[PDB]
RNA sequence: ACAGAUUGAGAGCUCUUUCUUGAUUUUGUGGGUGGUGGUGCAUGGCCGUUCUUAGUUGGUGGAGUGAUUUGUCUGCUUAAUUGCGAUAACGAACGAGACCUUAACCUACUAAAUAGGGUUGCUGGCACUUGCCGGUUGACUCUUCUUAGAGGGACUAUCGGUUUCAAGCCGAUGGAAGUUUGAGGCAAUAACAGGUCUGUGAUGCCCUUAGACGUUCUGGGCCGCACGCGCGCUACACUGACGGAGCCAGCGAGUACAACCUUGGCCGAGAGGUCUGGGUAAUCUUGUGAAACUCCGUCGUGCUGGGGAUAGAGCAUUGUAAUUAUUGCUCUUCAACGAGGAAUUCCUAGUAAGCGCAAGUCAUCAGCUUGCGUUGAUUACGUCCCUGCCCUUUGUACACACCGC
RNA sequence: AAAAAUGUGAUCUUGCUUGUAAAUACAAUUUUGAGAGGUUAAUAAAUUACAAGUAGUGCUAUUUUUGUAUUUAGGUUAGCUAUUUAGCUUUACGUUCCAGGAUGCCUAGUGGCAGCCCCACAAUAUCCAGGAAGCCCUCUCUGCGGCUUUUCAGAUUAGGUAGUCGAAAAACCUUUACCUGCUAC
């Protein structure tokens, strides 16, 4: 195993300062900037799509193209 | 669905019926790795517990695995069919059943045991180190064990 | 020829037996008969290969005493000895082409409740105005799709260049079609000591020829494994895997003296059981709602949920018989393999590759095969570098022809 | 590392010329299936450690405070090639495997959304270029393919010659080469 798939409040609050800046958020983009693994970035995705912040482009299965408001 | 918020870090690598439990991944996937245990079975005693499969699970409870531990020593207890396992119809007039770790791996050396002594052409086969379901070995698997 | 010993063995196979059977036979000697016995280098037929390449022939006439040769060729064309041309050659035949079958077009004909639609009846649901989707072989009518009969239609057509302004080729236009329109079927002369005497009551000769190398039963074996190569399948995952959901083909095939395909209903996690049908078949299986695909979710680049081998057990089915797993299903085991070196195969368009179906064999077994459709690219549209083959000119102590002498 | 202060004949720390104390472990897949005989020949590496002869510099430097640390961190060859600011391998040296110790520029980088957040590009040499398995080989623990043979034959094929293969006792660790086969109304 290569890690960073470990999980945590600090990890948490890192990956969410922050949502806003990159101009595209992807699953792969998430992994490796070495954050939280595939399915964990996914939820990530996830939430950030809950509240405004990051809007999405695509919507297919892995292929999850999302980017910056607004 | 959620990332697992909170301190978190609770014991990476357990240990379980003799044999490593792995830390994170999927309690289906712990179980598979266990010397005994496959996946829809895996999947089967994870219904029965009532998890989320969707959880890492290295994260899990201590009265959970002892449901699994239970699930897996007792198949006619439980609602399990009792023709989905490994073992079944044995010894004289009596039950099926079966182990899934260590006890399985013990319980397959008892069967061997059993062939050889029959000395039946499986058993005769197993003996030698050789093929047992009559598969052809004219061109195929020239190394063996 | 019952009875048990006998015998693998309710093989009278016999030796224990002492009953049947009536001139079939049977004991010899001529004489056949059978043989998945031999020899394909004794043959037939069929097939493969030279070669599906472009080659082959003879009638005159000319050149040679002659074997022979020319025609049958410098060139340029063509897939083609295809043509145009040049010409002791002229006109011909075979082979190629034409031909045939199929694959494409037909709102133009002939046709249909065993093919499909339109109006309308009854009838289900909707919005609720008249309108939308349906279901019913209730009526009436149609032939576009369907089939499949008869025909047409493409001839490189029109135009442009290019080429001795020839054969042709190259590009635009139209056109269903412009690669010989695509794909095959057939396919010359001469052959090979290529294969098959284990398709053959096709067969020469030899062998064998009643304890057979005939037949026939029974149990195995073709499947064994230190290991080589040859077709193949499955994978090395993220263009994925797994779940759901969406959901579309074409070739076919399929029983009454058997047991075929088998919907529809209930049981079973499955496999598979059962009852019932429909079908001798554009009618029923069957729209074979085949896969690969498409959508939303779960794992995220870890020999991982990639990969599925070997394994153990049970549940099924086929058959007389499943251990040397027949095959299917259920759980469990989780091996090798992170795109493969030297080498070498196949391929030019609905092709390649992927994907499944399909019949063939088949009681039961698909990784095989002949077909089928579905998804559908990359790169040439050239050349003789290699490989093979073909010719020409050359040289030849070869002609059983370089495995030569 | 930061800081307050005691004291040593004011104080402080850049290496030069010497000899001894120690870390390159362990091995196995392989080497001709087991044992013995040689790390044959060759050969010490700068690396750390104490002290000299002081260029240095007076050698030895003590008593007490602040925090989990707050310190400054990361990485270099060797060969082949007219892909030569690039391509391919990438510790070679009997065959198979090996690793960095430090004089140093390193450098707190330049690019792509620098921002910490990942990608790639940039840090001469190296002193040794050294250690482990294997290392020309010879007797053993005494191996299975020879020695002849006699019996035959499988055959080798169109026919044949010469060799070769298969089943029975004694020391030693190829099924191919070559000769010979056919004609007019
Ligand atoms: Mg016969
Ligand atoms: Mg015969
Ligand atoms: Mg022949
Ligand atoms: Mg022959
Ligand atoms: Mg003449
Ligand atoms: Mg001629
Ligand atoms: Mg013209
Ligand atoms: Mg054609
Ligand atoms: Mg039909
Ligand atoms: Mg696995
Ligand atoms: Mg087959």
């Amino acid at each position: 195993a290569k890690h960073a798939v470990v999980l945590d409040q600090d990890k948490f609050d890192r990956i969410m300062k922050e949502a806003p800046t990159y101009r595209y958020v992807s699953v792969s983009v998430l992994v490796d900037r070495f954050k939280l693994g595939g399915s964990l970035a996914r939820v990530a995705l996830r939430h950030l799509e809950n509240e405004g912040i990051i809007k999405p482009v695509s919507k297919h299965s892995k292929q999850a193209i999302y980017t910056r408001a607004t | 669905s959620l990332v697992v918020q909170e301190q978190g870090s609770f014991q990476h690598i357990l240990r379980l019926l003799n044999t490593n439990v792995d830390g994170n991944i999927n309690v289906v996937y712990a179980l598979t790795t266990i010397r005994g245990v496959g996946r829809r079975y895996a999947n089967l005693v994870c219904k029965k517990a009532d998890v989320d499969l969707h959880k890492r699970a290295g994260e899990l409870t201590q009265e959970e695995l002892e449901r699994i531990v239970q699930i897996m020593q007792n198949p006619t207890h439980y609602k399990i069919p009792a023709w989905f396992l490994n073992r079944q119809k044995d010894v004289n007039d009596g039950k099926d059943y079966h182990s899934l770790a260590n006890n399985l791996e013990s319980k397959l050396r008892d069967d061997l045991e059993r062939l050889k002594k029959i000395r039946s052409h499986r058993g005769i086969r197993h003996f030698w180190g050789l093929r047992v379901r009559g598969q052809h070995t004219k061109t195929t698997g020239r190394r063996r064990a």
